[PDB]
DNA sequence: GCAGACACTA
DNA sequence: TAGTGTCTGCTTT
């Protein structure tokens, strides 16, 4: 297992917060699962070795994009999320992530 | 639970499944290899899977290492395994631990292999005091279908290229078959273990057939405890599969020759000859065989028209490039024909392999000589004759004319 | 735009209405779609018959604006190696949908031509994600399919179209074109088609090209046999008749003015001569054998090349060695 | 300067003769864009290269070949992968901007035409790519399918392409263009060797004009104002005089075995091909009516398999003499 | 969105897998009892091999199949070496299992497998074979070498009988609560022909496209299989009846004319009630025409003259 | 310098002796070298088809094509994997020879055509055993001597024309080179004997050695030197005929073959046919002059001989169509043995 | 399937 | 003491 954890400081973290599907309300306690291959994480490390700030946003079903900023140019990529979770995964992942 | 070849491993030599004459010269072989003058640097042992191999070695190790741990196992790379022989290069004194080379690494890549064969000649050529023992032990098995060697059968002679074999430093000792005696021993030991387990069933009276036929079907010792182990674990009602084994190039062309004697109708032996061994069947090299040992069903005494028939069909054989309908065509009537002629039919022939190597390398030394022909008369003078014409008018007529001026 | 493209293209089936002689096939399929069901459809026949249109067809009506990024074609001329099969098809199935809740088709055109590791990894890929991913399997040739592939998938056979649907596809395209045609050239393009749209297609264009105003006029049979080539049946009859009747003067002399008039091939010469006795009755059972067995030798001999009066010699030779019996 | 093969090769499509259905749909199709896959089949040296050629001249003009006409043949590799991408790639790249003076000079049509030279020397895998290429890029790009042998040809292609027979150029089709030829390059023949050439070149007009050539290259260097006659380019082309085969068929009828593998062996050190002497043998045979009906159907059989068997490259010497001994023992 | 008839009804236990009673009750003691030896499952493909290894780890683990298992199938990274690093590391972990339970790893399909893999799997399995166990699932077992076969015991599976399929398709009926009929049920079995996801595929195809379960729907939906058209063409007596049957049944349905050459070899290789010279020479001349038609003469002629070839010989004037 | 062959061989149209309608073809032909079709030259092995196109050469270009230079390059077929052809370069013209493989034979011709092609006072070459080709090359040629026919001229030699595709014979003008009768070789070696002032006893031992050689120019001028060296420069009626060992060989496997017939003798027939295939010499040819051998005993009758032609010929077609070469002798052999008796 | 020679106790 | 069982062939490029 492998975790690598972005802290909640404002220098990389300024702003974070979790919607109920309905883009207005934001929500507490509500924990959001994302599978992702290794294949896009690899090509998109290459486009954030230099930039400013990096946005991430995505909706309910499952697609990301992710804006990267550096006037500068503006990059945006659109990503696919997994068919499923393997098995019950994500369960094990909160309950790690509380450990 | 633990299983029953692991839990029922030999602790003394007399348990291993080995033929007497085959333990005297592996017990001769490696006495005369841990006198300091070393006859043989390597220890080759050849054979089918689960002949009861690396478990000679292994008990006999442990029976004469303190005469003078138990062994050195590789697990299964390139610059690994050139570590781990130079580290058993250092390894003679205080110490006398056996090199095995067991489970052998990689070699179905062109280089990997190369290197080991460049290893080995180093280490066989070695001009170095005292020397460490080294046994390799190789599976004769067959690559099933997925050249030149590999992905056809894989055995001793295709990883080494004739050179290793032939050295005076190696005693090449091809491993047998278990004997059906000493398998239906064996059983009955590990019956005799398990006499609680075989009263709590009723396969006590059930026994002697059952054993003699896992005897009698395979020749592997573990694959034989493997079957017995199912066999008395299930509660009954329930057919046994062996360990299916494999058929040598020369038996294939023996039993297409003769025939077989447990399936006395050829259609069936011939379906179950081409379905679990196509891959020997349908590769090249092989129509040769039978063009070469079927002289051999009388001796040379049989009808003249049947070895015409038998020719002119695996002429049409050859028509159809190699097809498995052609293959499947000629071996039916190389079989049709020698079951009916099989009416008088004693003292049969031996076979041999086709030479067919011997006329590429004559073919190729006459090429050489032609090209080193052409090279000096060129040198001399200007001629030039292409190639076609050398065989009928210069490769006779030049040679005597230059030899008389 | 169009008007600018072969009719074998400009005529390909939007909809599933458009797909005609497959009734069976296309009702089964509506069916399958009407209910959310698609249970890895197997489409095989041979070529010209509609797989890939009816496909198409069938990916325009369940998906309609979702075929630019939800449907996978996969086809021979893309590389479809063990890596690129395993990766790419892996990649995809594993995706979830963007947003249409429905299943995700994947067609493989020409499935036939794949290696057999390539296969095992696609029947495995099939059974594991199958979840929201479907597949669609075409192949011309079963032989070279695995058939642990033949199992899992569905497999629908495609006949040859029946007159009526070639009739029905003669009328919409006269109808499109506005062009004539007579009943005796209908008769003829209905046996000339051999179950096929793509050639009536092609030789309906050469045709219409053939004619020197398309407008104001009716297309005959003389025609038809003119630009596709095909030999007259008068002239087949003429031919069989002189073998049967002349001895060998006069019967190898109307053979080469027939020949030569026309220009007619022998391929298509002999096909007609076999078209015919086929129908004949022989109440010998020896002279059809030897009948076949010269004709397939003959043709043999032509693929493989040679003499066109003496093969012509030949077969007038061996049909008459064969009635003889 | 060039041989009368090359020089007089036809650049235009009211050039070439004796083919009407081909020539006429690709003139109609000149004012239009319709043009289907051709697949251009039919007896080697008919005019299939001619016919295409002239009508990629006729349709965009002499600067749009460098940019937008490429061609597929046996002189390079055409492994499946070279084929696939390539072949991929020029069924992808976009049409070409004409250039003014090709548009007020040629009807230029809004696709592309791809040449696929000697078709039939290509694999199963190499045609299913070529096929599904030319389904998926239908729009703007043609593929032209050239093959001596349709049977190598898969069927999916034979569907897919349009089939333009080309018919064999018999003795009246080409009559007047030979005529053309002589007249234009100053030959002088008599009556009937014209016609005769053309019927020892069945349906090859190539070999003819070569054999034209060498008449008229004969009658300049022997200097006298003499004309042609069947007989020089009968032995140019290597037709057995008549009485050497009456002698053999007198050889023939006679019933000993010597004497006819000697008259083998003495046809064979004069070099002769024995394919010119089977087709004449056959013509006299079939032509003669002093042989019954029986007797005509075996010696047509046996000379079928003669020919059969020397397609397929083997020794002149074995299959004539086992030829001539079967018809002997008949 | 609903599962295909296939995928819907996937047996979760042994109890509802259906064909080798012996053998079935066999891997239920097995997983009772725990004992868990290596393994080789071969047999005719779609018969329930994969379906039985996956029901039997999942009666042996229950609640350790999150871990327990290493599902290594033929659509993965099947190489030598990250292969090898794979299975050593799940080899190399230890979980809390009862002292009867061992790990269990699938390897479906391990005939396409290369044989260095092999050999690599063979110094996992001796190396570990006291913590983890290894379960083959596979079409034949010739591809599997030997000296993996000799440390495992193989279960050869037999094509499923008329019995154990019309019970399943029994049970699927009552579950999805549709209108049948025996004959057209009979039907559907003869066109599976042993085979149960092709019976499965069938009987969903004719309820989806014609509703009630007819041998008249089943017959128009899908044609007999081609190998029963063969025999029954091959062994006609009269030359004009097996033609007329030929070209009714394989040129009017679309049949490719190699396709039926294949299917008349492997008939031919299968066949019972001929001599062997008679099936010998009609394996020359299925030869013979495979050749032509493979050059690109595949024409009905060709097969024409192969079947009269095939009759001339059968007769022998 | 050492050999008959090289010492005296014809370098113009004049110096040729035998078939004049020939060289009056020829010289038409080198009067408009412009105007030169592509030649394909079609005749029995050893007549001098090679002579006749370098006569034609030195007449269309001049002094230097007798002239030739050693090149070697590799090409690649196959990754890392190449064989290099032994090509002879010269002035004005060039040569080359299908000694690679069957199948590299197509791309080398291929890569080796479009090399010399380029762009052009043209350039000829030769293609010697033109026959000897898989129908691959074939293809390369038509396509290239259409296309490139500006600057390239292709001369092709062979012994069969049976073998040559029938578009090559369209393309290629049909150049006839019949052997020479008894008279025209006698007459030559009666030149070369002159000039070489050797004795000569009657005028019957050049006779009896151009009937041995069955008109084969090279074969009677390698005799020629065998006697000339073994007698000292000395030619005798009583000297025997020298015949290579091959056609001994053939000569005395067709003895043992009609003596004595069995399966022992099968066995050792093959042991020689392996022999003799080990010696680089193709099969059809050995079949044939077995064929030939077998032909001319006396004792076979009529039907013997011609179940044996016909055997020949069946044995001949499937080792075209075939890919080993042992199997067709063999069955040949055998049914030569099964018909005898 | 074959042969040639050796094992092993009745 | 003669059968039955069983080792060794027989493969190099
Ligand atoms: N009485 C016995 N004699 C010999 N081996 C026995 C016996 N009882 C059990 N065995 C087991 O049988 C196996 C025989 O080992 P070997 O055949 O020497 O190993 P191997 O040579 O590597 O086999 P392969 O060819 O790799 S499958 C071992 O696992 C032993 O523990
Ligand atoms: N049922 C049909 N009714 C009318 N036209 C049809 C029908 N089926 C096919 N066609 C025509 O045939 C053309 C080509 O058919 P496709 O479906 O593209 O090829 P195919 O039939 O799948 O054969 P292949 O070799 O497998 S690509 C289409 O563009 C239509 O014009
Ligand atoms: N219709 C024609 N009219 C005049 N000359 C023609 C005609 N057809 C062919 N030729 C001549 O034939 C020669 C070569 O024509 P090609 O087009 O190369 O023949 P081909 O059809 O390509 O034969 P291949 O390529 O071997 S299949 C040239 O000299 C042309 O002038
Ligand atoms: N005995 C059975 N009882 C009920 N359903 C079965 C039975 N056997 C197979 N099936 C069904 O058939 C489907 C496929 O079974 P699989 O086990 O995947 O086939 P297989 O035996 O592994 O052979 P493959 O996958 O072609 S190599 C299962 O998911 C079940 O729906
Ligand atoms: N017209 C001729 N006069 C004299 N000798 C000739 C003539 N033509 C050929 N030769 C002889 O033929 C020999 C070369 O034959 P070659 O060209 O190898 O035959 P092929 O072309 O059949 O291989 C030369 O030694 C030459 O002496
Ligand atoms: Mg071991
Ligand atoms: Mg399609
Ligand atoms: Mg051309
Ligand atoms: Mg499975």
């Amino acid at each position: 297992f492998s975790k690598i954890k972005l802290p909640s400081n404002r220098s990389i973290l300024e702003k974070l917060q979790v919607f109920d599907g309905d883009s207005t309300t934001v929500i507490d306690g509500f924990a959001v699962i994302g599978f992702f291959d290794f294949t896009s994480f690899d090509k998109i490390r290459k486009s954030t070795k230099i930039a400013s700030k990096v946005l991430f946003r995505m909706d309910v079903h499952g697609v990301l994009s992710v804006n990267i900023l550096s006037p500068g140019i503006v990059i945006e990529v659109c990503m696919l999320e997994k068919e499923s979770i393997d098995e019950a995964a994500q369960t094990e992942i909160e309950l790690l992530m509380e450990t | 639970g633990e299983q029953w070849y692991e839990k029922f491993k030999p602790n003394c030599l007399e348990q291993v499944a080995i033929h007497k004459r085959k333990l005297k010269d592996v017990q001769e072989a490696l006495d005369a290899m841990f006198l300091p003058n070393a006859k043989h640097r390597i220890l080759l042992l050849s054979g089918p899977s689960g002949c009861s191999k690396s478990t000679v070695i292994k008990e006999l190790s442990k029976i004469l290492v303190p005469k003078y741990h138990k062994v050195t196992e590789f697990r299964g790379q390139m610059e690994s395994f050139s570590e781990f022989l130079k580290g058993a290069r250092y390894l003679v004194m205080s110490n006398l631990s056996l090199i095995l080379i067991e489970d052998l690494p990689n070699v179905f890549h062109i280089d990997t292999r190369r290197r080991f064969q460049q290893l080995i000649l180093q280490w066989l050529y070695s001009s170095e005091p005292l020397l460490p023992p080294l046994v390799i032990c190789i599976t004769e098995c067959e690559i099933p279908e997925n050249k030149f060697g590999i992905d056809y059968t894989f055995s001793a002679e295709t990883i080494m290229n004739k050179e290793i074999l032939m050295h005076p430093r190696l005693k090449r000792i091809k491993f047998n078959p278990i004997n059906s005696t000493l398998l239906k021993k064996h059983l009955k030991f590990i019956c005799v273990q398990n006499m609680k387990m075989l009263k709590e069933k009723n396969k006590w009276n059930k026994r002697q057939e059952v054993i003699d036929y896992i005897a009698q079907e395979t020749g592997d010792i573990r694959s034989a405890i493997t079957t017995l182990q199912f066999w008395a674990t299930s509660s009954g009602s329930l057919p046994i599969s062996t360990r299916e084994s494999t058929i040598s190039y020369f038996h294939a062309i023996g039993k297409v020759i003769h025939g077989s004697h447990s399936t006395n109708n050829d259609n069936e032996m011939i379906n179950n000859l081409f379905e679990n061994s196509n891959n020997l069947l349908s590769k090249e090299d092989f129509k040769l065989g039978i063009l070469e040992n079927y002289n051999t069903f009388n001796k040379g005494e049989f009808s003249i028209s049947d070895a015409s028939s038998i020719v002119d069909c695996l002429s049409e054989c050859d028509n159809m490039n190699g097809l498995p309908e052609s293959n499947e065509y000629g071996l039916r009537e190389v079989r049709k024909t020698f079951r009916n002629i099989s009416k008088q039919g004693h003292n049969h022939g031996t076979v041999y392999f086709p030479r067919e190597w011997k006329v590429r390398k004559l073919q190729n030394s006459f090429k050489v000589q032609a090209e080193d022909w052409l090279n000096v008369s060129l040198y001399k003078y200007n001629a030039v004759h292409s190639f076609r014409n050398i065989t009928l008018e210069f490769g006779y007529y030049a040679p005597l004319i230059r030899k008389c001026q | 735009s169009k008007e600018n493209l072969p009719w074998v293209e400009k005529y390909r089936p939007e909809t599933l209405d458009e797909v005609y002689g497959q009734n069976e096939v296309i009702t089964t399929v509506r069916k399958f779609v009407d209910e959310g069901k698609l249970p890895h459809l197997l489409f095989y026949g041979p070529p010209g018959t509609g797989k890939t249109s009816t496909i198409v067809a069938l990916a325009r009506e369940i998906y309609g604006k979702n075929y630019s990024n939800m449907v996978l074609e996969l086809n021979a001329s893309d590389d479809r190696g063990i890596d690129v099969v395993r990766n790419q098809i892996k990649d995809f199935a594993s995706t979830r949908q963007i947003f249409s809740k429905g299943f995700k088709l994947i067609i493989l055109d020409e499935a036939d031509a794949m290696t057999n590791a390539a296969q095992n990894a696609l029947r495995r890929v099939i059974e594991r994600y199958t979840k929201n991913t479907r597949f669609c399997v075409l192949a011309n040739y079963a032989h070279k399919l695995t058939p642990a592939l033949l199992s899992r998938c569905t497999r629908f056979r495609f006949q040859p179209l029946p007159q009526e649907a070639i009739e029905r596809r003669i009328a919409n395209v006269l109808v499109h074109e506005k062009l004539k045609l007579s009943p005796n050239a209908e008769k003829a393009l209905i046996e000339l088609s051999n179950g096929d749209m793509r050639r009536v297609l092609n030789v309906l264009q050469s045709c219409k090209a053939t004619l020197d105003n398309p407008d104001e006029d009716e297309i005959s049979d003389d025609v038809i046999y003119e630009c596709c080539g095909a030999p007259r049946p008068s002239d087949l009859k003429a031919v069989l008749k002189s073998i049967l009747e002349d001895d060998w003067g006069t019967a190898h002399y109307t053979l080469n003015k027939v020949r030569s008039a026309k220009g007619l091939a022998l391929i298509d010469l002999i096909e007609g001569i076999v078209k015919i006795l086929e129908d004949y009755e022989l109440q010998n059972e020896e002279t059809r054998v030897h009948l076949l067995t010269k004709l397939a030798d003959i043709e043999y001999s032509i693929s493989k090349g040679g003499n066109d009066q003496i093969q012509g010699s030949a077969v007038i030779g061996a049909i008459k060695a064969s009635f003889e019996n | 300067q060039q041989p009368w093969v090359e020089k007089y090769r036809p650049k235009n499509l009211d050039e070439v003769t004796a083919q009407d259905h081909a020539v006429t749909v690709l003139k109609k199709t000149l004012k239009s864009a319709n043009l289907p896959h051709m697949l251009f089949y039919g007896p080697p040296g008919t005019g299939k290269t001619s016919t295409i050629l002239a009508l990629t001249k006729e349709l965009y003009g002499p600067d749009l070949m460098k940019s937008r006409i490429l061609e597929l043949n046996a002189s390079d590799e055409r492994g499946i992968s070279i084929v696939r991408e390539k072949v991929k790639n020029f069924a992808r790249l976009t049409v070409s901007k004409p250039s003014k003076h090709d548009l007020e000079n040629y009807p230029c049509p809004p696709y592309k035409i791809i040449i696929l030279d000697e078709a039939d020397s290509m694999t199963a895998d190499a045609q299913s790519a070529l096929r599904r290429t030319m389904e998926t890029y239908s729009g703007v790009t043609r593929f032209c399918l050239i093959c001596n042998y349709v049977t190598r040809i898969i069927d999916p292609l034979a569907s897919r392409c349009s089939k333009f027979r080309f018919k064999a150029l018999d003795a009246s089709n080409a009559i007047d263009r030979l005529r053309f030829i002589s007249e234009q390059e100053n030959v002088k023949c008599d009556d009937g060797v014209l016609e005769r050439i053309l019927d020892i070149s069945a349906g090859d007009l190539r070999r003819g004009i070569t054999l034209l050539q060498s008449a008229s290259k004969g009658a300049q260097y022997l200097g006298d104002g003499k004309n042609i006659t069947s007989t020089q380019v009968e032995e140019l082309a290597g037709v057995v005089p008549h009485d050497i085969l009456i002698e053999i068929v007198e050889k023939v009828k006679s019933g000993d075995f010597d004497e006819i593998k000697k008259y083998v062996n003495t046809f064979m050190k004069s070099g002769w091909s024995a394919a010119s002497v089977v087709n004449q043998l056959h013509e006299y045979y079939i032509t003669n009516d002093n042989f019954d009906t029986n007797f005509k159907n075996q010696i047509s059989w046996l000379l079928f398999t003669t020919d059969s068997r020397l397609n397929n490259g083997t020794n002149e010497h074995i299959q004539l003499l086992n030829l001539l001994v079967k018809i002997s023992q008949l | 969105l609903q599962l295909p008839w296939v995928e819907k009804y996937r047996p979760q236990v042994l109890s509802d897998i259906v064909g080798n009673k012996e053998t079935i009750d066999r891997l239920q003691q097995i997983a009772k009892d725990g004992n868990m030896p290596h393994m080789i499952i071969s047999g005719m493909p779609g018969i329930g091999k994969t379906t039985s290894v996956h029901c039997l780890a999942h009666e042996l683990l229950g609640r350790s199949y999150a871990d327990g298992v290493l599902e290594l199938n033929a659509s993965d990274d099947r190489g030598i070496d990250v292969v090898r690093n794979q299975i050593k590391h799940f080899a190399q972990k230890k979980l809390h299992l009862p002292p009867g339970k061992h790990k269990i790893v699938i390897l479906d399909e391990a005939d396409s497998m290369t044989a260095g893999a092999q050999q690599a799997l063979r110094r996992t399995m001796e190396l570990y074979s006291n913590s983890t166990r290894f379960a083959f699932a596979c079409n034949q077992s010739n591809k599997i070498i030997e000296p993996l076969q000799s440390r495992c015991a193989i279960l050869r599976y037999s094509k499923l009988s008329d019995e154990d399929v019309l019970k399943r398709l029994l049970q699927i009926i009552k579950l999805e609560d549709v209108k049948y009929t025996n004959d057209g049920l009979e039907a559907i079995i003869f066109t599976a022909e042993g085979d149960m996801r092709q019976a499965i595929n069938n009987l969903q195809s004719t309820v989806a496209g014609h509703g009630l379960v007819n041998a008249d729907n089943v017959f128009k939906i899908v044609d007999s299989p081609h190998p029963l058209i063969v025999k029954k063409m091959l062994l006609a007596s009269n030359l004009e009846d097996s033609i007329q049957i030929l070209r009714t049944d394989l040129w009017k349905k679309g049949y490719s004319s190699i396709d039926i050459v294949t299917t008349s070899f492997r008939v031919t290789k299968n066949l019972a009630q001929v001599k062997e010279s008679v099936r010998l020479e009609m394996i020359k001349e299925i030869g013979l025409t495979h050749m032509r038609i493979l050059e690109g003469v595949g024409t009905y002629l060709q097969l024409a003259s192969m079947l009269a070839k095939i009759h001339k010989l059968n007769n022998k004037a | 310098m050492s050999l008959w062959v090289d010492k005296y061989r014809p370098k113009s149209l004049n110096a040729l002796s035998h078939n004049e309608e020939l060289t009056n073809f020829l010289k038409s032909l080198s009067d408009q070298p412009r105007d030169l079709p592509h030649l394909l030259l079609y005749g029995p092995n050893g007549t001098g088809k090679k002579t006749r196109c370098m006569a034609l050469l030195e007449s269309i270009f001049g002094p230097g094509v007798y002239r030739l230079k050693i090149d070697v390059r590799q090409f690649v077929t196959a990754s890392n994997r190449k064989l290099e052809l032994n090509v002879v370069s010269s002035p004005y013209h060039l040569e080359i020879t299908p000694s690679d493989m069957g199948n590299n034979d197509r791309i080398v011709i291929q890569e080796l055509l479009k090399e010399v092609a380029q762009m052009e006072r043209y350039k000829c070459v030769i293609i010697n055993e033109a026959n000897s080709l898989t129908k691959d090359a074939q293809a390369a040629l038509r396509r290239t001597m259409e296309k490139y026919s500006k600057n390239i001229r292709l001369i092709m030699v062979c012994d069969s024309m049976s073998p040559i595709i029938a578009p090559i014979k369209s393309r290629c003008l049909l150049i006839r080179c019949p052997a020479p009768s008894d008279s025209e070789i006698s007459t030559i070696l009666s030149d070369v004997v002159t000039n070489e002032r050797i004795q000569l006893e009657t005028k019957d031992i050049l006779k009896r050695i151009a009937q041995a050689s069955n008109g084969n120019l090279r074969v009677s001028l390698l005799m020629l030197e065998s006697m000339a060296l073994n007698n000292e420069l000395a030619l005798k009626s009583s000297s025997p005929i020298i015949k290579p060992d091959w056609i001994i060989v053939i000569h005395k496997l067709t003895r043992k073959i009609v003596k004595e017939r069995s399966v022992n003798s099968l066995i050792e027939c093959r042991a020689v046919l392996y022999d003799l295939l080990a010696h680089c010499i193709p099969a059809n040819i050995i079949l044939k002059e077995l064929t030939f051998s077998l032909l001319d005993v006396e004792t076979l009758n009529t039907t013997n001989k011609s179940s044996i032609i016909e055997y020949s010929s069946v044995f001949d077609e499937r080792l075209s169509l075939g890919n080993k070469a042992i199997f067709h002798l063999e069955g040949f052999i055998a049914k030569v043995m099964c018909c005898l008796d």
